[PDB]
């Protein structure tokens, strides 16, 4: 087929060589566990017969010569448009065959994988490969394990291409076996091989997953919703404080969360949206939430450092006033009475905001609504209002989780569906036309 | 060549001196906010002593130039934290350092 | 019974005992007989009554073709014995009822009165290893408030209710 | 009576391991016989233990760990 | 209200209504039906605050319902509501609840709590869900913002083909409409993205040229919609890992978006930057000026400037007027949103342009310097997906909230702290808790193997590699997953296995490897050895005593990575070990008291998995010889109560463990007799 002689005098068994490798994958098919173990121990002794003849009588080297012909060429279209439909069906099973082959010839014998180690580095060369990758895997797996040589042979560069496999493949749990092996083999310990993984796999932080521990994160909101539409009767500016009792700077290991802000509802529903319900995450970790920390502004899981007169992290004794102007889209902070050169605005203004806090363990803090819900340190901007004046007729003011959820026991925990959207909320009268 | 951002004010006078041994909390973290090394992590003081190059230069000036009892956030530029080589195995060539270093104390 | 049966539930009555020993002879030549069988069906099919009628107009006030005449598994006696099935259930107790099921199975390999009394009589002794967390842990924690108690049963009476709810649960798991 | 005795405890609990079930652990049971054998077997214990015991004066003692340390 | 409340197989479908398939069998009291593969009558209907109790006996393969007690009966006489299931995979307690609805579901940890199971349920020999079981059964419920998924092979509507780059084309990966021209057929927008995001440079700073291709950090795609599909229904850009907006109506005039402004003392902006989660272009409105609509598919190429920071986009071989600025260090993700209408909807080409990079070079740092266009296997195409479960925590932070006075205002309150461990996925830029592996398969057992690799590379004494490990492993970390019940058992066991292997192991095979060499010093010490601690001829409790024979030398070192000593590459890494002991002890009390009364949930899931680490650390540590006296004296009480009482409760050896624990409990023993025979050895050097 090679050489240009493209024609229908080509003999290419394509049926012989499938049946024959299927019928030599049998024959070289290990004993089952299920077996008594003289039965497992006769079979053991008779497969590991046949492959010292096989390998005497120089089969792995058949076999790789006929796994190189087929990959000359790069895909099953390819091989079809020399040779033609019916051997391109099967180019791809027949390679895996002879994978399959090798691995088994050479499975569980420490002679022919010392043998094979010689030819270990031809192997990898085409581990890129889709159609041979995981045979070729296979293989390297099974003459790792039984052959130090094998080890030896093994050099920086075909780590690196192992680990490139990695990247380039995706997670699989069989190449972290192959970087085992390579690590250790027999009880004996290859600082080399461990020291190239570790280097080249680790600092990276980009294949393997991550793990941290992360403080439970809660947040707070008045039962207050503030929506600025057409027509509507809410008034478009607000404003509201939190003062901060005392703070922890490190409970634990990780520093204390404690962020103060508005967080705006998806559109008419009360539950707040964009953002998880468990832990970890805060005011200013979505784009449903403006949050400010003392130092930072924080939106979208983003933070930007914003200056203010003697900036610190919110302590003991800071007072944070917020002002909501939905007129004009912004969100402005003042700690301790002093500005902060820092500012949102032009944010989607369809949907219901309110107050929120969100904390890790160590805080106490103290909500100022106005009226009779906290007095105000610090007098409100001009047209600002108060946030207890939000509160509808029949309901009252008050403080709780913002999220469904909390701390309780599980046979008393209320299993809560969704809830019906607060299209009350904003009150816009439509008269019958006439 | 390292800078530095206050997080909480310390007492403004009192700063490290040669020949003083500081004893600090400090969290190192990469660039790109993944959490490499951290003292409070092992719940054990940090001590070194100026001028003796005992510890990266960047975090050595960072220090230096902090106060007694303060708080704050260090940038580190690849020169004065590691440079090209990088720390086998746990910092990657040519990365930035920010520390989150808290001045305990200076013996 | 329906009405009424959380109370006998709550407070034990020996006139609901003597009720269900009552229908459990009933319900035994019930199973017994043959010619009452088609005899039953000849007097059901002369009355033409629905049967289920009766549970219709019960369930009727709380809203709860091929057999639209008749049907073999809604005859009234034994949903009457069902319904007084829970008053043998809290009469008796696992710690019987495991004796009393390997009676059931001596009644389908077709063991009659006497090596049934016998052999129940003989197989009574075996005791477990002395931490048997169900039977201990459910008697005990029951009787340890000292005043209330049931101990005043007879050996004889208890074989006689293990035979009997025994032949009742037979005949029903048969039919 | 009771084992009272950690020898005695260990005989008794491989035993009764050992028929309380059929152990399907090569590893499980070469462990378990092993162990039977030393509680039977305690005068080899000393056996083995006295040519690999060897006394040092206290002037040797920092050399000697400096020794086993290498 | 509309409720229904049963059994669900462990496959049901979290967006798919209770019975209306195969996985569930469920009561609806709403309506008075049954619920599997279809609706029958059944019951009737409860009120508010009625209690149902679901009964099921696998052994029978039956299914029953009571309201306040009293059986539901169905519309024949039967009191079973499903007579003839296969076991399958098993059932789990399941409910669903409408809009505005609250329901409570009680597993009976607490028998008590119960209301109705006296009355129906215990006298049948039914047991509680969770009658067996020490901590409270995890709750599993249906997760509310969609998340991006690998679109399934056994899809109903969306199908996925990816063609490879010839010579003359580029890899493709298309999107075609399985179910069009037939009705079920889904007309809603779907959400599709690249499995991969670009980076953009941390830092901003203010044929082709193989130089200049080389240099540059710019990366280009494109998507080809196909004839036949409306471009006013396609859009095609970028976007974020904060993307989670699934809306039937979807237009670009409300993404979410927000302007952080910056400025000095007094007014002064100096920045602003408007930032989003969706950079995007309508095919419909990028075509402009007048095309036919089908000559040749439109092709919308996205060029990304990563050293800048600059979204560009291109229609047909024109720039258009739109454009995005993201922020530094912003990581994009291809996207397409379309909305069918026609069997082929659109298909990416992650081709190249003239003077700018492929997507893969961008996409995988080894082929930075590569222009080759390539599609590796790790990039796919994911779609915007509801089905999928959140784990409820176990234990939420205790707040406290209180209203003190009209002038102090609301306080908030909350002090006890708590954490969870965050497993991150690097690509996906995501993060999960470490207990959703228990439901997670492909990745719980990547990261096993994952912690097996860990062990490997610092396996043997390799403390350079240690040291490394601990920056990616700390300590808080290890002693978390120590502690935590509700760990899976693979990674339970793999974490032990990385703390044995990264602190205790090389000292431990130190001493294994000493252990019988007996070098005993002639000093008061030793001569005041004895055999026996009294005249009474009484054996001592092994390894409590006075031994004088020379041991290996316990070092650690501090992994500080700020330090550049490198001294202290010699020495396993420090750990707290007195921390350690006392955990190890807590742990193995609390185990041993829970496994005596042979509870249906094991920490771990087996009862393997609960006791082979744990014995694990405890032998180490023993080996290591950090116990000391008392903690000897309770660790031998918990190993056998009798034998070692110092003049009901049964140790781990009379505890009818499995044969790893067995093998394990054997290692225990053999360390004790090897203290007993070093005691012997002292004794007779001190005598002669």
């Amino acid at each position: 087929l090679s050489k240009k002689a493209k024609a229908s005098t080509v003999d290419l068994p394509i049926e012989s060589v499938s049946l024959s490798l299927q019928d030599l994958i049998g024959y070289f098919h290990p004993p089952d566990e299920h077996l008594e173990h003289e039965d497992k121990q006769n079979r053991l002794r008779a497969l590991k017969n046949r492959q010292n003849l096989f390998q005497e009588e120089g089969m792995i080297n058949l076999v790789l010569e006929c796994i190189d012909r087929l990959h000359v060429y790069s895909s099953a279209a390819h091989f079809a448009d020399v040779a033609g439909r019916e051997a391109g069906e099967s180019w791809k099973s027949i390679l895996n065959s002879l994978y399959e082959l090798l691995a088994a010839l050479i499975r569980g014998n420490r002679k022919n994988c010392a043998q094979f180690s010689g030819s270990l580095d031809w192997l990898i060369s085409r581990l890129e490969r889709l159609e041979a990758s995981s045979g070729i895997l296979e293989v390297l797996h099974c003459v790792l394990v039984e052959s130090p040589e094998a080890l030896n042979i093994i050099k920086e560069g075909h780590i690196k291409s192992i680990i490139s496999l990695l990247d380039k493949h995706g997670r699989n749990h069989k190449v972290l076996d192959v970087l085992c092996s390579l690590c250790v083999c027999h009880g004996v310990a290859v600082r080399s091989n461990q020291h190239l993984i570790c280097d080249n796999l680790l600092p990276g932080r980009d294949l393997l997953l991550q793990t941290r521990l992360v403080n439970h994160v809660s947040s707070m909101r008045p039962n207050i919703f503030l929506g600025v539409s057409e027509g509507s009767a809410q008034y478009k500016k607000w404003y509201y404080e939190l003062m901060v009792d005392h703070t922890e700077p490190f409970v634990t290991a990780e520093a204390t969360h404690l962020r103060v802000g508005w967080a705006s509802t998806e559109g008419y529903s009360p539950y707040p949206g964009g953002g998880e319900e468990w832990g970890g995450n805060g005011v200013g970790d979505d784009l449903f939430s403006y949050g400010f920390d003392g130092l930072h502004l924080w939106s979208g899981c983003i933070a930007r450092t914003v200056s203010s007169p003697n900036q610190h992290l919110l302590r003991t004794d800071d007072v944070i006033s917020c002002c909501l102007d939905l007129s004009a889209p912004s969100i402005s902070f003042r700690i301790n009475g002093q500005p902060v050169q820092g500012m949102f605005e032009n944010f989607n203004i369809d949907g219901l905001f309110f107050p929120v806090v969100s904390f890790s363990a160590g805080i106490k803090v103290r909500f100022l609504l106005g009226g009779r819900h906290g007095e105000f340190k610090f007098l409100p901007p001009p047209g600002y209002a108060p946030c207890y004046e939000a509160v509808l007729p029949k309901e009252k003011l008050k403080v709780e989780h913002s999220r469904e959820y909390k701390q309780e026991r599980t046979y008393t925990r209320d299993l809560l569906g969704p809830t019906v959207s607060l299209t009350q909320a904003a009150f816009t009268p439509i008269p019958v036309d006439t | 060549g390292v800078e530095i951002e206050t997080i909480s004010p310390g007492d403004g006078r009192t700063f490290p001196k040669k020949g003083q041994t500081c004893v600090v909390h400090y969290t190192g973290m990469l660039q790109n906010g993944k959490k490499f090394d951290s003292s409070r992590d092992r719940n054990k003081p940090f001590k070194f002593r100026i001028g003796k190059q005992e510890v990266i230069k960047g975090f050595e000036e960072g220090a230096a130039q902090m106060s007694l009892g303060q708080r704050a956030k260090l940038t580190c530029t690849p020169d004065v934290a590691y440079g090209a080589t990088g720390h086998p195995g746990v910092i990657p060539p040519n990365a930035t350092l920010i520390f989150d270093v808290e001045l305990l104390n200076l013996e | 019974v329906d009405y009424n049966r959380a109370k006998w539930l709550k407070e034990p009555n020996p006139e609901a005992e003597e009720l269900f020993r009552m229908v459990a002879e009933v319900f035994i030549y019930w199973s017994k007989s043959h010619n009452f069988k088609r005899e039953e069906q000849n007097f059901v099919v002369q009355n033409e009554i629905n049967n289920m009628s009766f549970l219709i107009t019960d369930t009727k006030s709380k809203m709860s073709r091929k057999g639209d005449r008749y049907s073999m598994q809604t005859s009234l006696i034994v949903a009457a014995l069902k319904r007084l099935l829970p008053i043998g259930l809290n009469i008796c107790a696992p710690g019987d009822q495991e004796l009393i099921a390997l009676a059931k199975n001596r009644f389908s390999l077709k063991d009659t009165e006497d090596e049934v009394r016998d052999i129940i009589r003989s197989n009574i002794h075996l005791q477990g290893k002395l931490e048997d967390p169900a039977i201990r842990w459910q008697m005990a924690l029951y009787k340890d408030l000292p005043n209330r108690t049931d101990d005043t049963s007879d050996p004889e009476k208890t074989v006689e209710r293990v035979l009997d709810i025994a032949n009742v649960l037979f005949h029903l798991e048969q039919k | 009576k009771k084992s009272s005795t950690l020898q005695q405890l260990i005989s008794e609990t491989m035993v009764r391991w050992a028929q309380e079930s059929v152990i399907e652990d090569p590893e499980l049971v070469r462990a378990m016989f092993v162990l039977l054998h030393r509680q039977y077997d305690g005068i080899g214990g000393l056996v083995r233990a006295l040519p690999k015991t060897y006394t040092i004066n206290g002037v040797s003692v920092e050399d000697t760990i400096n020794l086993l340390a290498s | 209200g509309d409720m229904r409340v049963g059994w669900s197989r462990p496959g049901c479908q979290p967006d798919q209504e209770l019975g209306s398939d195969e996985r569930a069998f469920a009561f609806d009291g709403f309506k008075a039906q049954r619920w599997h593969q279809g609706n029958e009558h059944y019951g009737r209907s409860w009120q508010a605050g009625d209690v149902v109790g679901c009964m099921v006996d696998m052994n029978e393969h039956t299914m029953m319902f009571t309201l306040n007690g009293e059986i539901l009966l169905d519309d024949s006489g039967s009191e079973l509501a499903f007579k003839d299931f296969d076991v399958g995979d098993g059932f789990i307690p399941v409910c669903s609840l409408g809009v505005a609805q609250v329901g409570r579901m009680n597993f009976g940890k607490d028998v008590s709590t119960l209301k109705y199971f006296t009355i129906c349920g215990l006298q049948e020999g039914y047991e509680p869900f969770a009658v067996n079981t020490n901590r409270d059964i995890t709750m599993w419920l249906s997760k509310r913002l969609p998340q991006f998924l690998q679109v399934p092979s056994n899809h109903e509507h969306i199908e996925v083909t990816r063609i490879d780059g010839t010579i003359d084309s580029s890899p493709c990966l298309k999107v075609t409409q399985k179910s069009f021209g037939s009705q079920n057929s889904n007309t809603d927008i779907m959400f599709y993205r690249l499995s991969m995001p670009i980076e953009c440079a941390e830092v901003f700073s203010k044929r082709d040229d193989y130089d200049f291709l080389m240099q540059t950090s710019t990366y280009y795609y494109s998507v080809r919609i196909f004839p036949g599909q409306e471009p006013a229904n396609v859009w095609v850009g970028w976007i974020t890992s904060d993307f989670h907006q699934y809306d039937t109506g979807f237009d670009l005039d409300r993404v979410r978006t927000v302007t952080v402004t910056l400025g000095d003392e007094k007014g002064k902006v100096h920045e602003s930057i408007k930032r989003s989660n969706c950079y995007m272009v309508c095919a419909g409105e990028s075509m402009s000026p007048g095309q036919g609509r089908n000559n040749n598919g439109l092709e919308i190429g996205c060029v990304v400037d990563a050293a800048s920071g600059l979204l560009t986009f291109i229609a047909n071989g024109k720039e258009l007027s739109t454009y995005y600025q993201v922020e530094p260090s912003t990581k994009l993700f291809p996207a397409v949103f379309a909305q069918a209408t026609s069997p082929n909807v659109f298909q990416f080409e992650l081709g190249r342009i003239k003077n700018v990079m492929p997507l893969s070079a961008g996409l995988f740092k080894s082929e930075h310097k590569n222009p080759v266009p390539q599609c590796p296997p790790r990039l796919h195409v994911q779609f915007l997906s509801h089905v999928l479960w959140s784990r409820m925590p176990n234990q939420f932070l205790k707040v406290d909230v209180s209203r003190i006075s009209e002038r102090q205002g609301w306080l908030v309150q909350c002090l006890d702290p708590l954490q969870f461990m965050s497993l991150h996925i690097p690509e996906e830029n995501r993060s999960v808790d470490i207990l959703e592996l228990t439901e997670q398969e492909e990745l719980l057992k990547f990261h096993y193997h994952t912690l097996r690799l860990y062990s490997a590379v610092c396996a043997l004494g390799n403390h350079r590699v240690a040291h490394a490990l601990c920056s990616h492993v700390d300590e808080p970390q290890l002693l978390y997953a120590i502690e935590n019940k509700y760990m899976p058992g693979l990674l339970r066991a793999g974490y032990y296995d990385l703390l044995i292997d990264i602190h205790l192991s090389s000292y431990a095979t130190a001493r294994l490897m000493m252990n019988n060499e007996y070098i005993v010093p002639m000093t008061e010490e030793t001569k005041s050895i004895t055999l026996f601690p009294d005249e009474n001829k009484k054996h001592g409790l092994p390894g409590i005593g006075l031994s004088t024979s020379l041991r290996p030398r316990m070092q650690f070192s501090s992994p500080s990575f700020v330090s550049i000593s490198n001294e202290c590459y010699q020495y396993s890494p420090e750990f707290p070990l007195d921390i350690l002991k006392s955990k190890t002890i807590q742990m193995l009390t609390e185990a041993v008291k829970e496994g005596s009364l042979h509870a249906r949930d094991p920490v771990g899931g087996t009862t393997e998995f609960l006791f082979v680490p744990l014995i694990k650390l405890f032998y180490t540590l023993l080996i290591m010889g950090i116990f000391h006296n008392e903690d000897l004296k309770h660790i031998l009480q918990l190993i056998e109560p009798s034998v070692f009482k110092e003049a009901p409760k049964e140790g781990l050896l009379q505890m009818k463990l499995p044969e790893p624990v067995k093998l394990q409990m054997c290692l225990l023993l053999q360390y004790l007799c090897d203290c007993q025979v070093r005691h012997r050895i002292e004794a007779i050097v001190a005598f002669s």
